[PDB]
């Protein structure tokens, strides 16, 4: 009851088999990622499982996605009835037009937790994830050692609980 | 009707016009660099030619293995130690190697030149060759050593230690995830340029002074492809080095690299040599200086000043955290050796000597230290001893760094002991250096790799240990061991009656 | 010196000394066996899985992985150096495929040695026994070095096509095949200019350069719809499964098959061209080998797999539609081919008893395991719609 | 146990110590070139020459030995082991002759199992490929079957015309290129017997016995001719020299280069057969592997023996005359399977075109070596007679 | 159209037909027999499968040689005795697979069933694979080896010696000259069944033993193919059972193949493992008893008894002859160093125990003398002593049997003692038993073979050295030595010294 099998893990898989709507599943995973993935999550509390769980809910998403759309909305439209090309084409604008890696960092996180699959389809969204992740590293390698760490800490906003260097 | 055929340099030279220009002709991967559509490879081979090359040398290669190696039992006659060494080399090199495989297939996808994409491929198929030889040194010596276990189940009981999570950032995600050519100074201009190439030959030494001549017999195969994975890493350059964003980008991503790749390598291959082997090649001190400031950040690095390449800014700060790096990983991996995959062994009287020899000062630290443990029989199970206790007793913390994922204890290293602790959205990072700080606070969703202590957190040791098949054949007995000799082997028993449970050292800041 | 300064441990008699009184009375395990837990796909284990088999250190997240927890290293952003994220296709297991030709690394070289080798003994042979001396001035210098050296950029784009399936293919015994399938893809493209430039050194004005087949290949009307299809499968499909299964399960499997062997290995031989079909026997060899993978992955293991079965096929059958009409376009395009030919060179009959071949052979070895329902009277028929 | 019973003296420390010390200080010699005596053929010594030259200890009254001494144990009578006797070709040393392909039996054997392991490969990706489907069948069963399956008796015939040389060759290198000339030729009659069989494997009905290839060979009209001359050479000459140079040199050369690469080669892909040509590929790369040895013992070393020169061209040229007649004879029976083909696959100027290219490469390549006065049309001239 | 192939047993079933009848197809050379024109082979194979399972043999045996070993200097490591013995093992055995080439090129010819000839056939091929692996080892160990000279030109120094003369008897002559099936039983029925396959495997104990890998790597590769030819002997026999001759010669053909054999054998390979190595694996005499009368004379012979095979009637001499023949021919062989193209040493005080151990009155006999030519100094340059001249002095002429050329002094000899002079037509004859004398009383013109006292009287020793080229690459040194140590070797002029000249022994009768 731990690693690979626990009765946490257990508990969504039961809570993902009620999953019986496109709509609902879709909205599930898109609440999941944003309560637990990425530095921004909601809390920390699913991070050994999260990983695992988030898959089996895409698995959820995707076989009922496929059920309901048809072969020319399966390739261009997301499972929120959005047009993937319009989303991709939005989110790049939003990122050119960033005014630094702040604001760049947090376009392409949050559109990672939005669109990843079987939300958007995975053409467009590897796509964007070409553009975006370019757009990103290009503002942070710039000049990527100047601030002190001591500045950087503040600018990351965190929050140090200890230091320590002879 | 004279005989006449066509050799892979008369079908190549047209190989560059293979490709065609058209809208969507670029590169599927996120990069901040622009590789030149004109660039050339140094080798001009076609997959013909490349397959019976490579094929000449597995005939030599297989041939020793399954005919002279076997009659004279090269599998056995080999130092314990060393088998068990060997488990690690090997198997984690293979991953290095298998994800080389991806690399260079995202290497291929990035250039636009046809010859650079040629380049990149053939390098493709040399780590795939790669891969599979690294599995058939473990296949070997599982199939006709002295020990099996670890050789014979590494690629899933490697999951269960710490050193294995350091392994995949330099050797896995170091080489894959990430700006294209980031991934290609972690690989080639890095890796391969100042540790892997120079290694597998140290390798092949250590291996030779150990009784191991099956290492050497499949390893120095490897070696002669090397020169091909070279002018790949260097060509990755020269075809950037056009592009503004190359001065702008180049050198930030080049000491990422480096420091990354060190990071590893400096306490983790100078702890296999010195501490996995009994015959000593060389002390790790004048090898690390050697490969790391004259062979590469001399004579390599020098030769890519004029394309704007410059010594990584943490050069000196590497050297000055070197000298006890791997005396002091050592300490960490015998105190926690239940989670390995293989069997560690205290330094014997002729070692303690060699080691203070070359490194003054030892004996009166690590030297006292081992005695300490052994008179209280952390190799004896009936002891009820385990180093980890030691540890815990004498309030001494051991922590992962979040970035590179190296075990680090600040209250009892020799070396570095800086240490930073931050909180960010309900979690704790623990860091070892500035550099992985910097990684961490500038990029922090590059890292969240969880540490051994966070999921093993609340878990008693054998339970963790015998759910991820920690065992030998009679499922009972250890793969793992404190000695390696062979009675008085470890049982999964004598762990649990311990009751050690696994507890997240960064919430003592709480 | 004679001896060496070097001493080794196994016959330096001090040192095995050492070795000899340190080894244990027998070994400490009695399985032998290197990857004695993977499950094997005959009766016994085979040295491929061994040698294969989880060597992607892929975590429990990722369909069959054995490791735990996410990467250590990551792209900025947050995108997962392997993930599920990369492919439409969902499995139980992305371990479960099987080369059934079982090829690692060394089987494969060693194969292709053999046929490099022979090749060029083959090449000595053929120019010191004349034989080019019963070849058709015409075919030579215009089907063999202008429509048969074009297509050589149709299997390089093919080959550049599986570079990102390199790259995030899922597990080590897909990753191993997509990139012997992409290799062999390039190494027909290669033999494709080995014989242009071998007929450059026997045929005195013959010129070798890709210029001619290039152009031809950039601007053709006969490839044209074809080079299309290319670009496509190439840059713009993200998906390596997608990109794979398209480009083995539909385009080469139509097109590819068509111009390959009923086209050329169908007609250089009436021109007194036994070279050429030299070369293409080696294409298709290749061929039937890539294909008994791809059947392998996308049929037995994604089509046929215990959990998402309807799932997978579902989207092979869209991706089949979706490229199925890019391919008929191909061939229309390469239809127009035969008007280039001297009369008396084949006829409407002819061109549709092999068409029906070519769709025959696609349909019972792709389309009806995915139950891809088609009509090969209306393939045929928008192909045939091609010619003059 | 573990470490074995028998101790060797490479490993172990204790042999390995008493061998260790008894060792010289340095080689006691530091020519470290096995065969640094031979007279080298090209630039430096090779392998081949090495391993194979002066390997037959001949006595130095056998042109070119270096031992000396009669035989220890002779025939019944009188007759030596070796001797000059069997043969009427002299020369100042019978070691002189180089294969140009330098093949001792590793290169041999390894060249032979690669293209052996290729054609495997070849035949399982034909009968998947389905390819036998566009084949004439009267082609497939009345060509393949009878006449290219009765020739496999012809070449059979020539591999043993090689026993006697096999047993008499003067020398280790005339030795060894002769054996080599030999297998190859039973090889391609394997090669010809597996074609059939594979044919029964993948077309319904077709059957591999040889008993109808074997009676068109012993009783047919088409290889009456080249059968007797077969058997001729094979069984009533006892000269191994005039065996194979007859053989490769003036038969071979004529009808078996008319009817492999004339014939079969030229004819079988207009019937939709690539699968044959794919063995004749095979057999013609043989031949002129042979032919380059062949020139070089015959013309090279005999025929321009500085001593010998004139007699040997006087014996060559003697030994041409006496083959041309049978070899002209079995050409002629031959013309007569062109009548039997459907109307229109071919016509008395291809077919004669196709002689005169025999007639010419024989004369450049073998005739005119030796001052031989061969009269092209009076040749064909007289094998065109035999067309029905 | 599913994938399918066709294999070797597929095409074999139909060679048996290959053949065809008429007038003139029969064999080219003399026979009392005739072989069964249905006589079938054992192994199905054709030209591409058989060309396929040696090329696979190389592969290892090549890999092997050119890397592992090499890279453990394996040439070098081996004991200096050993290193000589196999310059003559290796060269001579290079010859007996040589003319087992034309050997089976004859039976190939005698055959008139398809697949007996394709049986020989496949012999023919094996037997220009073991000359050339045979030429190999020599190759080798002249590349690597501490003593080249003799390994580097044995195929011209060997005609120097004595010794050679007897080989090309049972491994050259004996094997192509006479009845086709008189030559089957000297070479498989006889030579490689008796002799060959269990002297293959126990030259490759007497190798590792002595330090050498090279030839067990090579000859443990050619013993691989011995199955076969095996096989051929057998169904010559069979091929001739059926036939009203064999009932007459079969038996005297094989009585004669088998006293040939063991005459030269018997004395030669006991000579070549006892007195040509340091390590002793078994005592030649248990060894010999094993092979001849076990595994052969009842064994072996048992099986054919249903065929018409009987047990040889010269057995009982040839045991008799046997324990001490290779005891007396070494005496002789170091008599007459000078003359062959290795280097000899005489018995250390180790060896003498075991010689006297295993053979009591060793020492009275053979060890007395050898410790009188130390004494004289044969080991030594300035002594101006060779061995030869203690025969002379002592009166104990040396003889060559004009049969089997197996050099004799029956004065002294322990074994055969007995002598047959004989005039016949101006010349004399000497021979050394009463089975060698009958084949020349009723075969004079088979056996003429000119002797060396014949072809070197009146010839002073070191002009006939030199001329047969017996010199090192100095041009001065001597090729063979009186001992295997580094320092003091003999030269030319040391022999020059001495001024010995040869002389006919067989003169001196009237
Ligand atoms: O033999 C070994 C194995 C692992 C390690 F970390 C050190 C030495
Ligand atoms: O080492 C040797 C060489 C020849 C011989 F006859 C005895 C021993
Ligand atoms: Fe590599
Ligand atoms: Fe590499
Ligand atoms: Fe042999
Ligand atoms: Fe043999």
């Amino acid at each position: 009851l731990g690693i690979h099998s626990n009765d946490t893990r257990d508990a969504w898989v039961n809570k993902i088999a009620q999953l019986n709507t496109l709509e609902k599943a879709a909205e599930m995973l898109k609440q999941f990622r944003m309560d637990h993935t990425t530095p921004f999550r909601n809390s920390y509390e699913l991070d050994n499982d999260y990983l695992w769980i988030e898959a089996k809910l895409e698995e959820k998403v995707a076989v009922l996605k496929a059920r309901a759309f048809n072969e020319v909305d399966f390739r261009h439209k997301t499972a929120f009835g959005e047009d993937a090309k319009s989303v991709l084409d939005g989110t790049v604008a939003k990122m050119n037009a960033a005014k630094d890696k702040w604001e760049a960092e947090k376009i392409h996180i949050g559109f990672r937790q939005a669109y990843k699959p079987p939300i958007m389809p995975v053409n467009y969204f590897l796509d964007g994830e070409r553009q975006l992740g370019t757009r990103l590293m290009e503002l942070r390698n710039l000049n990527y050692y100047d601030t002190p760490l001591e500045e950087l800490r503040k600018q990351r906003g965190v929050r140090v609980v200890h230091l320590q260097s002879p | 009707r004279a005989p006449t055929s066509v050799n892979a340099q008369e079908v190549h030279r047209w190989l560059q016009s293979f490709n065609w220009d058209f809208k969507n002709n670029r590169t599927k991967y996120a990069t901040k660099y622009k590789m030149a559509n004109e660039t050339k490879e140094q080798f001009k081979l076609i997959a013909k030619e490349y397959a019976r090359m490579e094929a000449v040398k597995d005939e030599r290669q297989f041939g020793s293995l399954q005919d002279a190696l076997t009659r004279l039992n090269a599998g056995v006659r080999v130092h314990p130690k060393w088998n068990e060494t060997m488990k690690v080399v090997s198997n984690f090199l293979e991953v290095g190697e298998y994800n080389a495989i991806a690399a260079t297939g995202m290497l291929w996808d990035s250039a636009q030149a046809a010859e650079q994409k040629n380049g990149y491929l053939a390098q493709v198929l040399d780590e795939i060759r790669h891969t599979h030889q690294c599995a058939y040194v473990n296949y070997y010596f599982a199939k006709n050593g002295q020990d099996p276990a670890g050789h014979n189940d590494a690629r899933r009981t490697r999951t269960i230690g710490p050193l294995w999570k350091g392994m995949k950032r330099v050797f896995s995600d170091g080489f894959i995830s990430g700006d294209a050519v980031e991934c290609s100074l972690n690989l080639q201009l890095v890796g391969e340029a100042c540790f892997t190439n120079p290694l597998i030959v140290a390798v092949t030494e250590w291996a030779a002074a150990n009784g191991d001549e099956i290492t050497p017999t499949v390893f120095l195969s490897i070696e002669t492809d090397e020169l091909r994975h070279m002018a790949n890493g260097y060509q990755t350059v020269v075809s950037i080095a056009n592009d503004p964003a190359s001065a702008k980008y180049l050198n930030t991503d080049l000491n990422n690299a480096f420091w990354t790749q060190q990071k590893y390598f400096t306490p983790v291959l100078g702890m296999l040599f010195e501490y996995g082997s009994k015959f000593k090649v060389e002390p790790w001190v004048k090898t690390w200086d050697r490969w790391v400031y004259e062979d590469w950040g001399g004579i390599w690095i020098g030769r890519l000043g004029k394309y704007g390449v410059e010594s990584p800014r943490s050069l000196k700060d590497a050297k000055q955290d070197a000298y006890w790096a791997h005396h002091d990983l050592y300490l960490l991996a015998y105190a926690l050796w239940p989670t390995g995959f293989f069997r560690l062994a205290l330094p014997d009287q002729e070692e303690m000597e060699w080691f203070e020899a070359n490194y003054p000062g030892w004996y009166d630290h690590y030297g006292k230290i081992y005695e300490e443990w052994r008179a209280r029989g952390c190799e004896d199970p009936s002891s009820g001893f385990i180093p980890l206790m030691w540890f815990i007793e004498n309030n001494h913390p051991i922590y992962i760094d979040r970035v590179s994922q190296v075990p680090f204890c600040p209250s009892l290293a020799k070396g570095a002991s800086t240490l930073r602790v931050h909180e960010y959205n309900g979690e704790m990072h623990t860091f070892s250096d500035q550099w992985g700080e910097r990684m961490w606070l500038a990029e922090p969703e590059r890292y969240e790799c969880q540490n051994i202590f966070e999921q093993y957190e609340g878990r008693e040791l054998s339970e963790v240990i015998a759910e991820l098949h920690g065992l030998r054949s009679d499922g009972k007995t250890l793969i793992a061991q404190p000695h390696v000799r062979g009675d008085k082997l470890w049982t999964l028993d004598d762990i649990k009656r311990l009751n050690c449970v696994f507890k997240n050292p960064v919430k003592a800041f709480n | 010196s004679m001896l060496g300064e070097r001493r080794r441990g196994l016959t330096d008699p001090e040192m095995a000394a050492v070795i000899l009184k340190a080894l244990p009375e027998a070994p400490l395990d009695g399985n032998n066996k290197m990857g004695y837990f993977v499950t094997p796909r005959w009766k016994r284990l085979t040295e491929y899985e061994a040698l294969t088999v989880y060597a992607q250190p892929n975590a429990d997240w990722i369909a069959g992985g054995l490791d735990w927890g996410d990467w250590t290293q990551k792209f900025h952003g947050g995108r997962p150096s392997w993930g599920n994220e990369t492919t439409e296709l969902r499995t139980v297991d992305w371990f479960k495929h099987r080369d059934p030709l079982r090829r690692w690394h060394a089987p494969y070289v060693k194969d292709k040695a053999e046929e490099w080798r022979y090749t060029d003994r083959f090449l000595q042979g053929y120019s010191a026994d004349g034989q080019i001396r019963a070849m058709n001035p015409t075919w030579r210098d215009e089907f063999i070095n202008r429509y048969w050296g074009a297509f050589l950029f149709n299997e390089y784009g093919l080959f550049n096509a599986h570079s990102q399936g390199a790259r995030e293919a899922l597990s080590d015994v897909t990753r191993v095949s997509l990139a012997f399938w992409g290799f062999d893809k390039i190494d027909i493209a290669q033999m494709i200019q080995l014989e242009r430039g071998f007929l450059a050194k026997i045929v005195p004005g013959f010129d070798e350069s890709t210029a001619v087949p290039k152009a031809e290949w950039t601007n053709g009307e006969v490839y044209k719809s074809a080079r299309l299809a290319v670009e496509g499968l190439w840059q713009e499909v993200f998906d390596w499964n997608e990109s794979a299964f398209s480009v083995h399960a539909v385009y080469d499997a139509l097109f590819g098959q068509f111009v390959r062997r009923e086209f050329f290995q169908r007609l250089a031989p009436r021109f007194g061209d036994n070279l050429t079909p030299f070369f293409i026997n080696q294409a298709q060899t290749y061929f039937q080998i890539a294909k008994q993978g791809v059947q392998d992955l996308y049929y037995n293991c994604l089509g046929d797999d215990p959990e998402f079965s309807d799932y997978n096929r579902t989207v092979m059958r869209n991706w089949t539609g979706k490229w199925l009409e890019p391919t008929i376009a191909a061939l229309r395009d390469f239809m127009g081919l035969f008007a280039k030919l001297p009369a008396g060179t084949t006829d409407k009959e002819e061109i549709t008893a092999s068409l029906y071949r070519v769709v025959d052979d696609w349909i019972e070895d792709y389309a009806s395991r995915i139950d891809f329902k088609a009509d090969r009277d209306q393939i045929v028929k928008a192909v045939l719609a091609g010619l003059k």
